């Protein structure tokens, strides 16, 4: 296990900084790299540090330390589009192996200014037989669980991105097939605030 | 005071002999530490100084890879130069690189290079800057072209200014017996009259470490160099090196001729005289 | 394309005391190309035991190698180095001299 | 320790 | 990735069946490597190529094969095909000794698929549902999710169609298909979508919304005996309308 790194995930708000640490074992590696992946596509990359101090580039500064065998990748002002899970990677010379990390989850958490939560019962007018709950609007600390029985299938929490304000917001998703449940009933495990919208 | 980390690199093809004959050997400062040779057994980087035998597994795993890379260059190198000169396949040619760097008295980063040569003379060279070429002919220009779009010179600068100052420091205090000992001269004078008329007197230095000596003839104070042979400084094979120095003088007069001999172990410099 | 003659010095690593245990050098530099045949002769026979140094370079590009062997001077037995290259019109035979 | 990324002529 | 590509973008196959990733590389490089990566193991090495001609094995190189006969492909041969080979590959690209830029270039992957039998695969059922009775009369906007369920491998693209054009502009689709029934190999897969606009677009009936999954599956070349429809590579589609309220 050559190249150690932070364990995950990392939670940070919109504006702040995500600093990610990275541990590597071989004394003469020479090449050091930090790969940005995207759940569902390919590592990208966006840092190559080369010798010992600080590389600046946009919102992204990358250490070096050999002596103590450390590289680091910090990101100012946060994007919600930073959201993906962050790759050391190190080398020693042009035909050496890469070494890779495990990775570091980084998830980056939308401001909102205001919100209320809301659970919403939604249908349409096919043929599939089904109710969907929508809790949506909600605070960015509120989490969402999915172990209750095995008939009701909860979703996870989702940033949505609308360029009309400024007006981003969490949403989750449950639902159930041939069986009759209430929307106050499936977040029931999930600790959800005194404020919530529930169907008048 | 200053010290040094320097890797030198010889290969010469060999025309219907199949591959070339590929050197490499590492000094720091006029110690070898490593070495690979091609026509040798191990086909690894081997140790060649005590100091260096304490570095693990990986240290040779990673030294053997590179030191083959390299010698993977100069196997195209051969090809391309060649080529570049419009060459025939039936001659046997040469290409030598050398890079390295100096620290000063403090450690910190003083001085780095590569150069590069073809047929025992210049190619390509690294400016003293870490970002620039010289190149030596039109066609050592097209190599420069390509380098500048391999960024060569970068990943040399990241190397020299950090990787290489960084190793050399760990070598030096690994042998700090060997490296960081400064060994005084033992000096000597001699006499071989050779005919009736003229008398040869050589001034001995023996048994020093770093090779870096100065041997200067004088005559009542005034620099005499005319009548003077010098050899060129030579391994004793131990570790440490031997210079003489000689005068032609015309006999009688050798109670007027002072040897002067400068090195690093000596704290003042030393005078020498014949009765 | 460069040819450079080499020089060759035949000596000892200690002062030459008969009967003592020494080595001999042979350090033939200066030279270029590499191509070199490099042989310790005592009493004009060649001698098998002879290790070199590994190949290295100067300052002008010129290759220099130390050939060396185990040996112990009396005051009969001659030594030399014999030395071919492509500058030289015939091969090269330096005898060892005990105060050079 | 030996530079990582040696290139052709 | 401009420089390193890789075909194809999705495989589903049965236990022994062979394949072939075609992947190719544009920048002269010399050291091409092959990865699989994996939920518990990260990217592992499978087999690799300093340069041409030339090929050597990496940590899990058992049951993959390969070759190098020029420097711009270096495909991956899977030879009989296993279920523990079901995984995402990445080509990956390096220059080695034509220039010094250090830097390791990959390519967009391949999600490959290893079923025990191929009665397994089974296409989406997509439907889009209307947004609240309260959410337009409570915060002014709306919210339409899609449903994509009951598929079967996890190979899908969606995408929403609003007039026939594609928007982007205010979705979240989940990151990754859920499992239905997680304690199967042999289990089906979940996805949902979320677009949201304002009361002043939604309640325009000119305006028709449309969530839009694409499907990879089997091709019109496997063998096909069964009672149900063949899943082949398709799209589903759902659709809903403006609407006045």
């Amino acid at each position: 296990k050559e190249v150690e790194q932070n364990s995950g995930p990392l939670s940070v708000p919109e504006g702040a900084i995500a600093s990610l640490n990275c541990t590597y074992s071989d004394r003469g590696s020479q090449s050091f790299f930090w790969y940005r992946q995207y759940s569902g596509k390919s590592p990208e990359l966006i840092m190559s540090i080369y010798s010992n101090g600080d590389k600046e580039d946009g919102r992204f500064t990358a250490q070096l330390n050999k002596a103590s065998q450390y590289v680091s990748l910090l990101i100012r002002d946060s994007q919600p589009s930073d959201s993906a899970t962050y790759l050391c990677a190190v080398t020693t010379d042009s035909w050496g192996k890469l070494q890779f990390g495990a990775g570091t989850q980084v998830v980056v958490t939308p401001d909102i200014q205001n919100p209320d939560p809301a659970v919403y019962q939604l249908r349409d007018s096919k043929s599939s037989d089904k109710s969907v709950c929508l809790f949506t609007d909600f605070d960015s600390q509120t989490n969402v669980s999915q172990s209750k029985d095995s008939d009701v299938y909860i979703t996870d929490k989702t940033v949505l991105d609308m360029r009309s304000m400024d007006f981003k917001s969490n949403s989750a998703v449950a639902w159930s097939n041939k069986s009759d449940f209430a929307c106050a009933n499936a977040f029931n495990n999930s600790i959800i605030p005194e404020d919530t919208f529930f169907p008048s | 005071g200053s010290h040094s980390m320097r890797y030198f690199f010889t290969s010469v093809s060999r025309p219907g002999r199949g591959e070339p004959r590929f050197i490499a050997v590492g000094y720091v400062d006029d110690t070898q530490f490593v070495r690979f040779d091609s026509d040798a057994a191990s086909q690894r980087m081997e140790p060649r100084a005590p100091w260096i035998e304490q570095e693990g597994p990986e240290y040779w795993d990673g030294e053997t890879r590179k030191v083959k890379a390299h010698s993977q260059t100069h196997r195209v190198d051969l090809g391309t130069l060649r080529g570049y000169y419009n060459q025939s396949e039936a001659g046997s040619h040469t290409v030598q690189r050398m890079y390295g760097c100096d620290v000063g008295s403090d450690w910190r980063f003083l001085r780095g290079y590569h150069q590069y040569a073809y047929d025992g003379k210049d190619y390509i060279a690294l400016k003293e800057d870490l970002r620039s070429w010289t190149a030596a002919d039109m066609a050592a220009q097209t190599t420069k072209h390509k380098w500048e779009a391999a960024h060569v010179a970068e990943q040399l600068r990241a190397y020299l200014e950090g990787t290489c100052v960084e190793w050399l420091r760990r070598y030096l205090e690994n042998g700090k017996e060997t490296l960081q000992r400064t060994d005084a001269p033992k000096t000597h004078m001699t006499h071989h009259a050779v005919s009736d008329h003229e008398a040869t007197l050589r001034c001995w230095a023996l048994s020093f470490y770093p090779a870096e000596i100065t041997l200067t003839w004088q005559r009542d104070g005034e620099d005499q160099t005319q009548d003077t042979e010098l050899v060129e400084t030579r391994p004793a094979g131990d570790g440490t090196f031997q210079k003489w120095a000689a005068v032609v003088v015309p006999s009688g007069q050798e109670q007027r001729y002072t040897c002067h001999v400068q090195h690093e172990g000596l704290p003042k410099p030393l005078t020498l005289r014949w009765e | 394309m460069i040819q450079r003659t080499p020089k060759i010095q035949v000596y000892s690593r200690h002062p030459a005391e008969n009967g003592k245990s020494n080595f001999l050098n042979c350090y033939v530099s200066g030279f270029h190309p590499s191509d070199i045949e490099v042989d310790l002769l005592k009493n004009g026979e060649r001698i098998e035991k002879v290790e070199h140094s590994d190949l290295s370079f100067s300052k002008d590009w010129s290759f220099y190698l130390l050939y060396y062997t185990e040996f112990t001077p009396t005051e009969k037995d001659e030594y030399a180095c014999r030395v071919n290259h492509v500058t030289l019109s015939q091969p090269k035979i330096v005898k060892w001299d005990r105060d050079m | 320790l030996l530079f990582g990324y040696p290139v052709y002529v | 990735n401009a420089g390193v590509t890789q075909t194809p973008k999705f495989q589903v196959l049965k236990t022994g069946q062979s394949m072939t990733l075609q992947c190719a590389q544009d920048m002269n490089h010399e050291y091409m490597s092959w990865y699989r990566q994996d939920p518990g193991m990260g990217l592992r090495l499978i087999h690799y190529s300093v340069g041409a001609g030339i090929t050597d094995q990496g940590e899990v190189p058992n049951g993959y094969n390969v070759s190098r006969s020029t420097t711009e492909d270096f495909p991956l041969r899977l030879l009989s095909a296993a279920p523990s080979q079901t995984s995402v590959y990445f080509c990956a690209s390096r220059p080695g000794l034509m220039s010094a830029q250090p830097e390791q270039y990959f390519g967009p992957g391949t999600r490959l698929t290893v079923t025990e039998d191929l009665k397994n695969v089974f296409p989406p059922e997509v439907a889009v549902f209307e947004p609240s009775e309260a959410e337009i009369s409570h915060t002014q906007k709306a919210t339409l999710v899609c449903l994509a369920t009951g598929f079967y491998p996890d190979h899908v693209e969606l995408s929403w169609w609003v007039n026939g054009k594609e928007v982007h502009s205010g979705v979240s689709t989940d990151p990754q298909p859920l499992k239905e029934q997680p304690a199967l190999n042999d289990s089906r897969y979940a996805l949902s979508s979320r677009l949201r606009v304002s009361a002043t677009f939604w309640q325009d009936p000119r305006n028709h919304f449309r969530c839009q999954v694409q499907f990879y599956g089997l091709s019109e070349n496997d063998e096909w005996t069964q009672d149900r429809a063949k899943p082949v590579t398709q799209i589903v589609s759902a659709e809903a309308w403006g609407r006045a309220d």
